[PDB]
């Protein structure tokens, strides 16, 4: 481990030199300034994840209201006497409901 | 008679494929949201903690 | 070689990142909970003061 | 026996020389700094194993 001892020493001397160049006031001041800028960037990153919360509410609402319109269309289709047209509307309505379920879970 | 039976098999398989591709498309929209969240958590942990030089 | 073969491969990578990020939080530890309790009590003390008003 | 002795002598002279270059205050400080960086990597290593648990 003779190599390790040397690799420790070379780094230690560099660290000692860095701590000479560390002034007390200015490195400390800069540290707060760095934190302030970085924190704002992080708030921006978090905000676009918190956007997805609102968006997933929209997606679900939408598709559950296409599901209603298929029913609305279906009631008329049954009355007019086209069973096949009515079944298509009802079939489409089911898998919109399946999709809607999936959204709540995610949400 | 062969054409009509054959046409149905092609017609049915394609519809099943549309459902599969639709599912992928459905997965993709929410799956990206997971990736964004996973990234956001990592940064918060690093900023709150962080040790050594 | 197929579109699915790569999509499903990508999905697993997103899920691994989600798991890794939370695990990093688990091992970092949290202090939010014991601070939250201080806020709840902090409310209770001034709820009585509010009630008089 | 013979080469084995000489190869110890080469190591031994180097060992003394590096120990002289080890200042105690600086080397101690640096070692603590290294250990802290290592600890973070190790925590992440455990986290990525816990990831497959989940």
């Amino acid at each position: 481990a003779l190599f390790d001892r040397l690799g420790r020493v070379v780094r230690a001397n560099l660290n000692d030199l860095v701590s000479k160049a560390e002034d007390p006031e200015k490195v400390l001041e800069q540290a707060v300034i760095d934190m302030q800028e970085d924190l704002v960037q992080l708030r921006q990153a978090v905000a676009r994840t918190i956007a997805e919360e609102k968006r997933t509410e929209q997606r679900l609402n939408q598709d559950t209201q296409e599901a209603k319109k298929w029913e609305d269309r279906a009631k008329l289709a049954l009355t007019n006497g086209e069973e096949n047209l009515a079944r298509e509307a009802l079939a489409r309505k089911k898998s919109l409901t399946d999709t809607a379920a999936a959204y709540q879970t995610q949400l | 008679a062969q054409q009509r039976t054959m046409s149905e098999n092609l017609r049915r398989n394609l519809a099943a494929l549309e459902a599969k591709i639709s599912e992928a498309k459905t997965k993709k929209n929410m799956l990206q949201a997971r990736a964004k969240a996973a990234k956001a958590n990592a940064e918060l942990q690093q900023t709150l903690g962080g040790l050594g030089t | 070689s197929s579109a699915t073969s790569a999509f499903e491969r990508m999905e697993n990578k997103v899920l691994d990142m989600e798991a890794t990020s939370q695990a990093a939080g688990e091992l970092a530890g949290f202090g939010i909970e014991n601070q939250f309790a201080q806020l709840e009590a902090s409310s209770g003390v001034e709820d009585e003061l509010a009630a008089l008003k």
